[PDB]
Protein backbone atom coordinates (compact mmCIF):
# COMPACT_ATOMS: atom_id res chain seq x y z
CA UNK A 1 0.00 0.00 0.00
CA UNK A 2 2.88 2.25 0.99
CA UNK A 3 3.94 1.94 -3.04
CA UNK A 4 0.62 2.20 -4.45
CA UNK A 5 0.04 5.24 -2.08
CA UNK A 6 2.99 7.18 -3.41
CA UNK A 7 2.51 6.63 -7.25
CA UNK A 8 -1.33 7.81 -6.39
CA UNK A 9 0.25 11.41 -5.02
CA UNK A 10 3.00 11.28 -7.41
CA UNK A 11 0.67 11.50 -10.75
CA UNK A 12 -1.99 14.12 -9.21
CA UNK A 13 0.75 16.43 -7.85
CA UNK A 14 2.41 16.47 -11.02
CA UNK A 15 -0.68 17.25 -13.30
CA UNK A 16 -1.72 19.92 -10.62
CA UNK A 17 1.24 21.42 -11.74
CA UNK A 18 0.80 21.65 -14.97
CA UNK A 19 -3.31 22.57 -14.51
CA UNK A 20 -2.64 25.61 -12.44
CA UNK A 21 -0.54 27.27 -15.66
CA UNK A 22 -4.04 27.09 -17.72
CA UNK A 23 -6.14 30.60 -18.52
CA UNK A 24 -9.38 30.46 -17.65
CA UNK A 25 -10.83 31.69 -20.74
CA UNK A 26 -10.25 28.03 -22.50
CA UNK A 27 -12.51 24.51 -22.51
CA UNK A 28 -10.89 22.48 -20.30
CA UNK A 29 -9.68 24.14 -17.48
CA UNK A 30 -9.23 24.71 -13.93
CA UNK A 31 -12.94 24.50 -12.42
CA UNK A 32 -14.48 22.55 -15.63
CA UNK A 33 -11.84 19.47 -16.32
CA UNK A 34 -13.29 16.87 -14.27
CA UNK A 35 -17.05 17.42 -15.45
CA UNK A 36 -16.25 16.50 -19.31
CA UNK A 37 -13.64 13.53 -18.15
CA UNK A 38 -16.55 11.91 -16.08
CA UNK A 39 -18.64 9.72 -18.13
CA UNK A 40 -21.04 8.24 -15.33
CA UNK A 41 -23.40 9.64 -12.37
CA UNK A 42 -22.33 10.29 -9.31
CA UNK A 43 -23.75 12.31 -6.54
CA UNK A 44 -21.16 15.16 -6.42
CA UNK A 45 -17.81 15.11 -8.38
CA UNK A 46 -15.36 15.40 -4.96
CA UNK A 47 -13.26 12.79 -3.35
CA UNK A 48 -11.53 9.44 -5.25
CA UNK A 49 -13.65 10.98 -9.08
CA UNK A 50 -11.17 14.01 -9.01
CA UNK B 1 -55.11 34.97 -25.37
CA UNK B 2 -55.64 38.00 -23.32
CA UNK B 3 -56.47 38.00 -19.56
CA UNK B 4 -57.62 41.06 -16.93
CA UNK B 5 -57.74 41.14 -13.01
CA UNK B 6 -58.24 44.28 -10.72
CA UNK B 7 -58.20 46.70 -14.32
CA UNK B 8 -54.57 45.71 -15.21
CA UNK B 9 -53.04 42.75 -17.30
CA UNK B 10 -53.03 39.63 -15.95
CA UNK B 11 -49.82 37.52 -17.84
CA UNK B 12 -48.93 33.89 -17.69
CA UNK B 13 -45.70 32.85 -16.74
CA UNK B 14 -43.51 29.82 -15.76
CA UNK B 15 -42.42 26.61 -18.14
CA UNK B 16 -44.31 25.80 -21.65
CA UNK B 17 -47.47 23.15 -20.89
CA UNK B 18 -46.69 20.55 -23.27
CA UNK B 19 -49.14 17.64 -24.18
CA UNK B 20 -48.07 14.75 -21.45
CA UNK B 21 -49.00 10.86 -22.94
CA UNK B 22 -48.48 7.36 -22.00
CA UNK B 23 -45.64 6.74 -23.97
CA UNK B 24 -43.61 9.95 -23.10
CA UNK B 25 -42.92 8.56 -19.61
CA UNK B 26 -42.33 4.75 -20.37
CA UNK B 27 -39.69 4.83 -23.08
CA UNK B 28 -37.03 6.13 -20.40
CA UNK B 29 -38.48 2.93 -18.73
CA UNK B 30 -37.72 1.33 -22.08
CA UNK B 31 -34.15 3.21 -21.73
CA UNK B 32 -33.96 2.38 -18.15
CA UNK B 33 -30.62 4.77 -18.25
CA UNK B 34 -29.36 1.67 -19.87
CA UNK B 35 -25.64 3.31 -19.44
CA UNK B 36 -23.73 0.28 -17.18
CA UNK B 37 -23.15 2.27 -14.25
CA UNK B 38 -19.34 2.56 -14.33
CA UNK B 39 -17.04 5.76 -13.55
CA UNK B 40 -15.20 5.98 -16.72
CA UNK B 41 -12.45 8.59 -16.87
CA UNK B 42 -11.46 10.00 -20.39
CA UNK B 43 -7.73 11.12 -20.66
CA UNK B 44 -6.79 14.79 -22.05
CA UNK B 45 -3.36 14.79 -23.72
CA UNK B 46 -1.27 18.64 -23.14
CA UNK B 47 -0.48 20.42 -26.35
CA UNK B 48 2.56 22.91 -26.18
CA UNK B 49 2.58 25.66 -28.64
CA UNK B 50 4.59 29.25 -28.51
CA UNK B 51 3.88 30.81 -25.40
CA UNK B 52 5.05 27.75 -22.63
CA UNK B 53 3.78 30.11 -19.83
CA UNK B 54 -0.07 28.90 -19.88
CA UNK B 55 -1.26 25.02 -20.99
CA UNK B 56 -3.87 23.81 -23.32
CA UNK B 57 -5.54 20.70 -22.90
CA UNK B 58 -7.42 18.74 -26.20
CA UNK B 59 -10.26 16.55 -26.67
CA UNK B 60 -7.81 13.39 -27.79
CA UNK C 1 -33.18 65.65 -25.77
CA UNK C 2 -37.22 64.67 -26.26
CA UNK C 3 -36.10 60.89 -25.84
CA UNK C 4 -34.35 60.91 -22.17
CA UNK C 5 -37.10 62.82 -19.75
CA UNK C 6 -39.20 60.30 -18.85
CA UNK C 7 -37.17 57.40 -17.37
CA UNK C 8 -37.30 53.90 -18.70
CA UNK C 9 -37.93 50.86 -16.35
CA UNK C 10 -35.66 48.18 -16.40
CA UNK C 11 -36.99 44.76 -15.81
CA UNK C 12 -35.45 42.88 -13.36
CA UNK C 13 -36.11 39.05 -13.46
CA UNK C 14 -37.06 37.80 -9.69
CA UNK C 15 -34.28 35.78 -7.76
CA UNK C 16 -35.26 32.33 -7.14
CA UNK C 17 -33.28 29.15 -6.73
CA UNK C 18 -33.08 25.41 -5.29
CA UNK C 19 -29.52 24.39 -6.01
CA UNK C 20 -28.54 24.38 -2.36
CA UNK C 21 -31.30 22.30 -0.97
CA UNK C 22 -30.91 19.54 -4.00
CA UNK C 23 -27.36 19.46 -5.06
CA UNK C 24 -28.31 15.79 -7.13
CA UNK C 25 -30.03 17.54 -9.16
CA UNK C 26 -27.00 19.56 -10.52
CA UNK C 27 -24.09 16.67 -11.48
CA UNK C 28 -21.54 16.60 -13.82
CA UNK C 29 -23.30 16.11 -16.83
CA UNK C 30 -25.40 19.04 -17.50
CA UNK C 31 -28.42 19.94 -20.11
CA UNK C 32 -27.74 22.61 -22.74
CA UNK C 33 -29.47 23.66 -26.14
CA UNK C 34 -26.48 25.29 -27.73
CA UNK C 35 -22.67 23.61 -27.64
CA UNK C 36 -21.44 27.57 -27.71
CA UNK C 37 -23.20 28.02 -24.63
CA UNK C 38 -20.07 29.20 -22.43
CA UNK C 39 -18.80 31.61 -25.16
CA UNK C 40 -19.95 34.61 -23.58
CA UNK C 41 -18.57 34.15 -20.04
CA UNK C 42 -14.98 32.99 -21.11
CA UNK C 43 -15.18 36.45 -22.98
CA UNK C 44 -15.72 38.72 -20.23
CA UNK C 45 -13.10 36.45 -17.72
CA UNK C 46 -10.14 37.35 -19.90
CA UNK C 47 -11.17 40.93 -21.67
CA UNK C 48 -13.82 42.92 -19.37
CA UNK C 49 -13.65 46.58 -20.86
CA UNK C 50 -14.35 45.10 -24.27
Amino acid sequence: LFYHSVAMIESCYVELGNVARVSDSDAINKYTFTELSVQGRPVMNRGIIV
Amino acid sequence: AAMFSRNKPLYMTGGSVRTIATGNYRDAAERLRAMDETLRLKPFKITEKLDFRVAAYAIP
Amino acid sequence: SAWFINAGMVNMPTLSCANGYYPALTNVNPYHRLDTWKDTLNHWVAYPDM
